[PDB]
């Protein structure tokens, strides 16, 4: 029954509110006694929950909250087009992508820091861009600077209408629960409008704006004799001589002679060869075919016409033997709880984010984007730790599902019930997993690191040695280089080059090669196999026992963020589903911080490098990772000891605000142990002293100080561990690739 | 880990540990006496710094000689 | 074993029973003229030591402290 | 003076000067930079040298940003003192603290410049130390 | 010792090789309706209309429990401890009369008359056997 | 006498490592 | 079709569940029949079977994977390795034995009581047979393996 | 109101943020100027 229901200036737009903080909560909003309401209130500011129980109360401000959110996102995303367009070297860059670096930032001839703008290219002095804006355009068409000027001021223009939708959403217009419970109207409309028809009109830009500019910048033209896209348009002869398959029309559309359109919908699926990227008219084939998938996909469910599904038909009809009720109830829960929604969706989110930075160094989807090393490496680095944080967020509404939302009721004897009843299963055998792999994959690196040590290097697990070969991927390997010809026949080229097959060379670079799997490579798969599943084994301990455990059977009244509910039963120190979200994020940045460590060795050793005409690679750090990649004091050696001599050396030329990050990172990641080792017993009894001095000199404050609170504590240190720990490979991965 | 992790998180850990040496078919015929239970708050605190400082002593003992040996001044 | 010592500054508020997960304190008549109600420990051996009588006691420092000590299977919180 | 030269007749000092690496838009000002630095004591290595003794002849190095330091901390304690203070007799302490009270914050702070005739003030007789028996003690 | 139990198909948290050995736990319980509640160590259950009974590993599990089953307005609430030999004890309301209510015939208990300010420094007491908390 | 090498080495990593340890695990766990 | 996984007995309050893996026709055969729970041995005749088992399975890592693996003494060292590993196993059940060991479990796949493990004889005599069938299980896999050339050569 | 939005100025974040800018600018406005000022030149 899908309708469009809403209540009338339910919320005033006063600035009164402004003024007295607090306001949301009742107890904040008596009186600021203590410091402690201070960090208090920024903690339970976004905690819509706590402060209202009515459902109602809480969805308007979430779906108003989002548009606040995507202004900030717009105006980003316009302010970095912008400033391609003002301060930079976009439009000389695409007169010689290979020679000219990109860049769009400048700073001021202020103190000492106009160092920064040195030479990078193109008669331009400015910091040099890692993230890869520059190839975007591109592959958009963009060719001078007054079209990226208008399209940053459309941003604008759309952040304030999104800035409107939530003032009008919250205080005028507000949508009951109704208009959000209707689940099956929402999943039609996003896979098929915004999904489908999002991804059908930008066919249509590939189609007759990129596809046909970039035929033409690829093959020698000047940029100003490119005509503007809406002449392609309107002079259809241009189009034609290119992509002779328009002069047939339409008609072959709807006659279902698509054969016609064989030269912009190709189905390659190799790179151009003048332009490391995939082909455009591959790319223009992409999203028409996933849009017809997106737009048929949607008419799954229901929405008010009798005809499509009910979802919560499907999930009941699927129980089972095992099973006792199946999925019944996880319609209740995902319909009556935000934090139940918010978990699946980021914990989903983060692993597509995952798995789109390995998609996109085998498969560059962007002109020239392959040839810039530094791009590529700081493209995959981004989306690989984006979707770290956004798993361990899952685990923590997944738990805070429990402790809030969980009707025992609903959930009896379902999949969900079934899974609780048998939680000291589940962990330990994870935890027989976890000790399994830390043993056999990092046991393997000292047995060859003691090995070559003593002077054994014969029974060490090297590729001479005892090797254990990745049998099972190189088999998969092989099928994909075959899959030109035979499965896929109408395929020319594998869908990547790091599988097999021949190599890419663009100038004198080398856009990509075969990326051949050894024991080196069997070893850090199992390393990272160890440490996902230990980070898994830290977050779901906390979803399963935040209800209860053997030790504490009332959990869930102390609620999710408690500190220790008592000295006793031992100790009881860090139990809550709070403190296992804590304890993961370190280790999701020890899983995270090795997949870059393997993949800039890997990609520095075997695939990049120069390439002579006669098809020598000569690779960055020349092959050294078979062989010293399989003892820890190889990676101490040739990967940080060795590369890092950029960052150092980095004083007195442009890279040298990276060697200021990069030593500031790690003082902020020692920074961070004052917190995690120490205890608010301690800091408070110091505060004491000092207060008893202000109370001499009658200085003392009204609001009394107090020492950070336990979780507190916790949380500062896990901020800056992370912090000063990312931004220390953050430089070291800059100043290096950048130099090289 | 003793001193970021503490105790609480591991007691529960090893609860799951008893459980299954409890109810797993062979093993099931040799048992603790005594019972096995995570580390007090203040052992895990000595565990922890004797850790922070042999590593901090040997392997800044490794960095004077070996820097000094191998260039002898 | 963990001993449980009451002070002379109750004022029977209850506060600390209620928060006892294992029911170790009990009030008790005051035979002066405090009060009709004044707390007790009978059930010591089943202190835990989860303090969670403490943070329920309203003085300025405590009616009703918790010395650790020995240590046994009902204080450890073991169910094995 | 101590293993060290007059910056202006310093050979390694010289050697610098002529690349100096403007720092400001103005272009000279790499040269401007080198002439004032003349004045100070510079080593083998080149670069100045800052003598902190206290002798009147290398005062702006240490003495001189010492007094037009403590001029404007003492401004800034004062003030807070002050604000601090009259806030205390007022009903609603707390909340004058996170919302200031700038009728009566902008009037204190106009005063300072005089604090350390207020702070001799108070110490020759008033307020500047509370007693140690009516101040908050552990046992 | 009468009741029946609780209809789940039951759980690893639970009773473990303690019970055999040494000091199991139960708790009693009548409920006019038949309602769902969550069990002291994960899952759900239901709960038959007289005379419910459940083994319990430990004290803890029960009075949190009990807490629970106020919430279903149920207030009649009894804690046993089964030792091995079969010797059961009524222990949680050991007088008619609920902890948090005061009931005449209780004696004090572990009752310092002096304040902790009062207390001797352990200086003073050393060697002696006794402790300052007396 | 660089035989008591051979002897002596082995029996402070094998010998009293046994020794010392099956002593304690009984006296530790004794009543 | 209806559930496959009960509770232990007919108490659920009990922690084990009932589950194929735990309860099947096949796995409680197995399991009870091996001869840490096969009925009417002794427990001497239980520990000779299961250490001829161990020191036929522990020669092979020593030899093939140890040092001198590529050498002639490769297979000897296999021996010679195997039976000291033995030595510490019957060594461990020794002090195990002599340390009052409290008592066997029974789960769901070995309803009854296992085996009259429940005191330190019983052990003692596990630990003596330990020794000879280990030592036993290692010296067959030695000859075997060294002369399966010629077993094959005939 | 306005009286509503001095408020909000003379809170603290904003009446930090306000005053820190002040100093900050002043100190930055006057570097671009006067250059270096390693210490101060005595005649
Ligand atoms: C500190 C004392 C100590 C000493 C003296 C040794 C000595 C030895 N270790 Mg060892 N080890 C020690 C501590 C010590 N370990 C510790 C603390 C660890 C833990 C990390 C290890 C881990 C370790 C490993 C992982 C390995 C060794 C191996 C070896 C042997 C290699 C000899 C050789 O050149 O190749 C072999 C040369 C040969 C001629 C074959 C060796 C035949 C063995 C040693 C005969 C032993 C007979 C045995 C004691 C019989 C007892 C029966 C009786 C009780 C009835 C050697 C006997 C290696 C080995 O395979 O030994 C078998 C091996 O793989 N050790
Ligand atoms: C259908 C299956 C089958 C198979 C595969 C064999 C195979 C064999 N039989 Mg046989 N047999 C069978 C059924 C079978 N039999 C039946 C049904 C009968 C009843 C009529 C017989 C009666 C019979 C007699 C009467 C004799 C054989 C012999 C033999 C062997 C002679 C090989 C040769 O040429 O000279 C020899 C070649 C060699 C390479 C030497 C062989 C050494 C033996 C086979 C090694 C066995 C080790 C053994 C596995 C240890 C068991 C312990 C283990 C279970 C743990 C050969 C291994 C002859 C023999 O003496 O074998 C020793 C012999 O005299 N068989
Ligand atoms: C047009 C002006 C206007 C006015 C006068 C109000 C007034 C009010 N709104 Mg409202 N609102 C507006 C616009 C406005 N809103 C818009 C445009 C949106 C859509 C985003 C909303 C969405 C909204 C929600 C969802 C809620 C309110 C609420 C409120 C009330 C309390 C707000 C308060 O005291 O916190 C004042 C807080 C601030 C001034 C801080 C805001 C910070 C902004 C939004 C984000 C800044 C991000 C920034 C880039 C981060 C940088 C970080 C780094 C550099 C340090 C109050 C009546 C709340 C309410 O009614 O409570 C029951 C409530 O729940 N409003
Ligand atoms: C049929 C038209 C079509 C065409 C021409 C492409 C073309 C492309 N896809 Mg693609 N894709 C398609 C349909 C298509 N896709 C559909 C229908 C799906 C959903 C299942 C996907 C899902 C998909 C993913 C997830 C990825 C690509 C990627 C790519 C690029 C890699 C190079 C290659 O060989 O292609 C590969 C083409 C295929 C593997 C064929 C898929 C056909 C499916 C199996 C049919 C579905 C039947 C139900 C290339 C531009 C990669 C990319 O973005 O590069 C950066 C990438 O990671 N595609
Ligand atoms: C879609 C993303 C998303 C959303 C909408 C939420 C929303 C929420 N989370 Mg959540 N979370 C997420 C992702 C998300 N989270 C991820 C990825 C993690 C893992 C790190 C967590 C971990 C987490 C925990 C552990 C907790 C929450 C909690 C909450 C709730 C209250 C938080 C609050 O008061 O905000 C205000 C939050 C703050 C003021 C903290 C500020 C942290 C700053 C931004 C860190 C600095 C980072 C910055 C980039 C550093 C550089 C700049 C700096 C130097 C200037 C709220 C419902 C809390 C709760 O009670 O839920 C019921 C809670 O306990 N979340
Ligand atoms: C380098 C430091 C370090 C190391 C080695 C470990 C090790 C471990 N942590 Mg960990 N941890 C650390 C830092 C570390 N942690 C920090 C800083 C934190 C705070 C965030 C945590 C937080 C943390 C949590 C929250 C969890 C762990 C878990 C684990 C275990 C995973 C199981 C495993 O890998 O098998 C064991 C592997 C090893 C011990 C690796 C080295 C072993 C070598 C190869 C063998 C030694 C050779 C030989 C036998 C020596 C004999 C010598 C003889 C003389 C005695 C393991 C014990 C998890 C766990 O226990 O789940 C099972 C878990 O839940 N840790
Ligand atoms: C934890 C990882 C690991 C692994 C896999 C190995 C592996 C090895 N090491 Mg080594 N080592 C390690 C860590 C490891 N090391 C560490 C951390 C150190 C530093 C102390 C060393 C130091 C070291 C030395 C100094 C030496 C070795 C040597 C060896 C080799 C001989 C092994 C041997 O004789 O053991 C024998 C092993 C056994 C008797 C037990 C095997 C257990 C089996 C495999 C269990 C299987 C379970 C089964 C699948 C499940 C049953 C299911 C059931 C239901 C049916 C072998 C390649 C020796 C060599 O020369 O290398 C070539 C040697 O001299 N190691
Ligand atoms: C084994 C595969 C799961 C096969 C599987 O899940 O079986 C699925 C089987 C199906 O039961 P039902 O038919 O009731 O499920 C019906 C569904 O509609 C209800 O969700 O259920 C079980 O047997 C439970 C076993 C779970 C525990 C199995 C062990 C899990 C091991 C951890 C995963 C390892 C992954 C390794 C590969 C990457
Ligand atoms: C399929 C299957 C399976 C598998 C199995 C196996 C893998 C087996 C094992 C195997 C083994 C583990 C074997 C072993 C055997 C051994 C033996 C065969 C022994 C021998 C012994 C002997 C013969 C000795 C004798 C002696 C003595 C005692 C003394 C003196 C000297 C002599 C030498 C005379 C399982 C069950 C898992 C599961 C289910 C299914
Ligand atoms: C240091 C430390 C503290 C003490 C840390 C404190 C009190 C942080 C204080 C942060 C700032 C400095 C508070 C004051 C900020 C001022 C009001 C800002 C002045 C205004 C100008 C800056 C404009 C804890 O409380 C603690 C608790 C638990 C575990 C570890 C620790 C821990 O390590
Ligand atoms: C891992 C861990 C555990 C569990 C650790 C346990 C149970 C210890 C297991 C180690 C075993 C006993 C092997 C250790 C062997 C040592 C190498 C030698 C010790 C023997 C000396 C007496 C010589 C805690 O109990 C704990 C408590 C509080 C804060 C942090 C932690 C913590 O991090
Ligand atoms: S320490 Fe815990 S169990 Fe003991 S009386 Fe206090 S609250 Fe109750
Ligand atoms: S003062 Fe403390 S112990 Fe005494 S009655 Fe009140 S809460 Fe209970």
């Amino acid at each position: 029954k899908a309708r469009v229901i809403v209540d009338k200036d339910p919320v005033p737009t006063s600035f009164e509110k402004w003024a007295q903080p607090g306001h949301f909560d009742r107890t904040l909003a008596r009186g600021p006694k203590t410091t402690t309401w201070i960090w208090n209130l920024h903690a339970l500011a976004h905690d819509f929950d706590t402060h209202t129980s009515d459902l109602e109360d809480i969805s308007r401000k979430i779906f108003a909250a989002h548009f606040g959110h995507l202004a900030v996102v717009t105006i980003w995303l316009s302010g970095m087009i912008f400033h391609g367009a003002k301060f930079s070297n976009y439009e000389a860059w695409l007169s010689d992508p290979l020679n000219v670096r990109p860049s769009a930032q400048v700073v001021w001839p202020i103190v000492g820091q106009d160092i920064l703008n040195g030479d990078v290219g193109g008669g331009f002095h400015g910091i040099q861009i890692t993230s890869g804006l520059f190839q975007v355009w591109r592959g958009w068409g963009i060719t001078n600077s007054f079209q990226l000027y208008c399209t940053a001021i459309g941003g604008l223009v759309l952040a304030g209408l999104f800035l409107f939708a939530g003032w009008f959403h919250y205080h005028k217009r507000a949508p009951k629960l109704e208009w959000f419970q209707n689940v099956e109207s929402m999943l039609n409309h996003h896979l098929q409008v915004l999904l489908g028809c999002g991804s059908l009109g930008w066919a249509g830009h590939l189609i007759h704006v990129s596809a046909p500019i970039n035929k033409l910048m690829d093959a020698g033209v000047a940029v100003k004799d490119i005509p503007l896209p809406h002449e392609f348009i309107l002079n259809k002869s241009l189009l034609i001589d290119l992509f002779p398959g328009f002069a047939a029309g339409l008609t072959p559309f709807f006659t279902l002679n698509w054969g016609q359109y064989a030269d912009f919908l190709t189905f390659k699926g190799g790179l151009n060869p003048v332009t490391g990227g995939l082909w455009m008219t591959d790319i223009a084939h992409h999203h028409l075919a996933i849009a017809v998938v997106f737009i048929i996909a949607g008419h799954q469910y229901r929405t008010n016409w009798g005809i499509g599904h009910s979802i919560k038909e499907i999930l009941e009809n699927h129980k089972g033997p095992f099973t006792g009720e199946g999925h019944k109830g996880l319609y209740e829960n995902l319909t009556t709880s935000w934090h139940a929604q918010l978990a699946t969706n980021l914990a989903f989110l983060g692993s597509l984010t995952i798995i789109i930075a390995h998609h996109m160094y085998a498969m560059p989807p962007y002109p020239y984007l392959a040839t810039d090393y530094a791009t590529q490496l700081c493209i995959f680095t981004h989306h690989i730790w984006i979707g770290g944080f956004l798993i361990v967020g899952g685990a923590a509404h997944a738990a805070i599902f429990m402790v809030r939302d969980y009707d025992p009721v609903v959930n009896q004897n379902n999949v969900l019930d079934r899974v609780i009843r048998h939680r000291d299963a589940i962990i330990s055998h994870l935890n027989w997993v976890c000790i399994f792999l830390g043993f056999h994959s990092f046991g393997l690196y000292i047995h060859n690191d003691t090995m070559r040590a003593l002077g054994r290097p014969q029974d060490m697990f090297s590729d001479t040695a005892i090797q254990l070969q990745p049998v099972f991927a190189q088999w998969v390997q092989n099928l994909h280089t075959l899959a030109p010809g035979g499965t896929a026949p109408n395929a020319l080229e594998p869908v990547s080059y790091a599988f097999g097959g021949g190599v890419l060379a663009v100038g004198g670079k080398v856009a990509m090669m075969p990326i051949a799997l050894g024991t080196a490579d069997f070893l850090i798969h199992h390393i990272h196999a160890f440490t996902i599943h230990v980070t898994v084994l830290i977050l779901l301990k906390g979803v399963l026992f935040a209800r209860s455990s053997r030790l504490i059977p009332d959990k869930a009244n102390l609620g999710f963020r408690f500190p220790c509910d008592g000295p006793g039963r031992g100790g009881t120190c860090q139990v809550s589903g709070w403190d296992h979200v804590f304890l993961g994020l370190f280790w999701m940045y020890n899983s995270l911080s090795i997949v870059i460590f393997h993949f800039s060795w890997k990609m520095q050793s075997d695939v990049w490098g120069t390439v002579d005409a006669a098809g020598n690679v000569s690779h960055i750090t020349g092959g050294n990772f078979a062989q010293s990649a399989i003892t820890i004091n190889g990676w101490l050696r040739d990967f940080l000891w060795a590369q890092a001599s950029q960052v150092i050396n980095s004083y007195g030329s442009a890279l040298s605000a990276y060697g200021l990050m990069f030593l500031g990172a790690h003082f902020v990641w020692a920074f961070s142990l004052m917190f995690l080792f120490s205890g608010r017993g301690y800091w408070q009894e110091l505060i004491e002293s000092i207060v008893w001095a202000h109370n001499k000199l009658k200085v003392a404050p009204a609001i009394q100080p107090r020492a950070l609170s336990i979780t507190q504590g916790r949380a500062v240190g896990v901020a800056h561990y992370l912090l000063g720990g990312i931004a220390t490979t953050w430089a070291f991965f800059h100043a290096h690739i950048l130099s090289v | 880990m003793f001193l970021i992790s503490w105790r609480g998180y591991w007691q529960e850990l090893i609860e799951t540990l008893v459980w299954a040496h409890e109810r797993t078919p062979i093993a099931n015929l040799v048992r603790w006496k005594d019972k096995p239970v995570a580390l007090s708050i203040v052992q895990a605190r000595v565990v922890g710094l004797a850790h922070f400082t042999v590593g901090y002593v040997l392997t800044y003992a490794a960095f004077l000689i070996a820097s000094t040996a191998g260039k002898f001044g | 074993s963990h001993t449980v010592k009451i002070y002379d500054t109750c004022i029977g508020c209850t506060q600390c029973v209620r928060a006892c997960p294992t029911d170790v304190l009990e009030m008790v008549p005051w035979d002066g003229c405090k009060a009709a109600q004044v707390a007790s420990s009978p059930r010591t051996e089943d202190c835990v030591g989860c303090k969670r009588c403490e943070t329920a006691c309203p003085t300025d420092f405590l009616s009703i402290r918790v010395y650790l000590g020995a240590e046994t299977t009902r204080s450890m919180g073991l169910a094995y | 003076g101590a293993d060290l030269t007059p910056c202006a007749e310093n050979p390694a000092f010289q050697a610098l000067a002529k690349n100096a690496r403007n720092t400001t838009a103005d272009p000279q000002s790499g040269q401007k930079r080198f002439e004032r630095y003349s004045q100070a004591l510079c080593g083998p290595e080149g670069y100045p040298h800052l003598i902190v003794d206290g002798r009147l002849d290398r005062a702006g190095d240490f003495l001189i940003p010492s007094i037009l330091f403590l001029y404007i901390a003492g401004w800034i304690g004062w003030v807070g003192r002050a604000y601090l203070q009259a806030i205390k007799k007022d009903s609603d302490t707390e909340q004058k603290e996170i919302q200031l009270d700038l009728g009566i914050a902008l009037p204190i702070i106009a005063t300072g410049f005089a604090w350390p005739a207020a702070a001799v003030k108070e110490l020759l007789s008033g307020e500047l130390t509370a007693k140690d028996s009516e101040i908050t003690v552990s046992p | 010792l009468s009741g029946k139990t609780p209809l789940f198909a039951g759980s690893t948290g639970g009773l473990l090789t303690k019970a055999v050995e040494e000091e199991k736990y139960a708790i009693t319980w009548t409920s006019p309706k038949a309602q769902v509640f969550e069990l002291p160590t994960g899952g759900a259950a239901t709960m038959h209309e007289g005379e419910n009974l459940l083994y319990i590993a430990r004290k803890e599990y029960g009075i949190a429990l009990g807490g629970q089953l106020r919430k279903f307005k149920i207030t009649n609430y009894k804690i046993y401890r089964i030792l091995p030999s079969g010797e059961t004890t009524f222990i949680h309301p050991a007088d008619g009369v609920f902890p948090e209510k005061v009931n005449a015939g209780r004696e004090k208990v572990r009752f310092n008359a002096r304040s902790i300010g009062e207390n001797p420094n352990p200086s003073q007491v050393k060697f002696s056997g006794k402790a300052t908390y007396d | 006498a660089s035989f008591l090498s051979s002897i002596f080495v082995p029996v402070i990593g094998w010998v009293v490592p046994i020794a010392t340890f099956s002593f304690l695990f009984l006296y530790i766990e004794r009543e | 079709n209806r559930e496959v996984v009960f509770p232990a007995g007919r108490d659920p309050q009990w922690g084990n569940l009932e589950t194929p893996v735990n309860a099947s026709p096949l796995v409680k055969w197995f399991i009870n029949n091996l001869p840490a729970y096969r009925p009417g041995l002794t427990p001497f005749r239980r520990g000779l079977e299961v250490g001829m088992a161990h020191g036929y399975f522990l020669f092979g890592p020593f030899a093939k994977l140890g040092p001198l693996r590529d050498a002639a003494n490769a297979n000897l060292a296999g021996l010679l390795g195997a039976i000291g590993l033995v030595v510490l196993f019957t060594l461990a059940l020794s002090l195990y034995a002599n340390s009052n060991p409290p008592t066997a479990l029974a789960s769901v796949t070995v309803p009854n009581p296992p085996d009259a493990f429940q005191s330190k004889e019983g052990w003692n005599n596990f630990a003596s047979a330990f020794l000879i069938g280990g030592i036993g299980g290692a010296v067959v896999a030695y000859f075997l393996t060294s002369n399966l050339a010629l077993i094959q050569g005939l | 109101q306005s009286s509503y939005l001095i408020k909000f100025i003379s809170t603290a974040p904003v009446a930090a943020t306000i005053w820190l800018t002040i100093t900050a600018g002043i100190l930055i406005e006057f570097n671009r100027f006067f250059p270096d000022l390693l210490f101060h030149p005595l005649p």
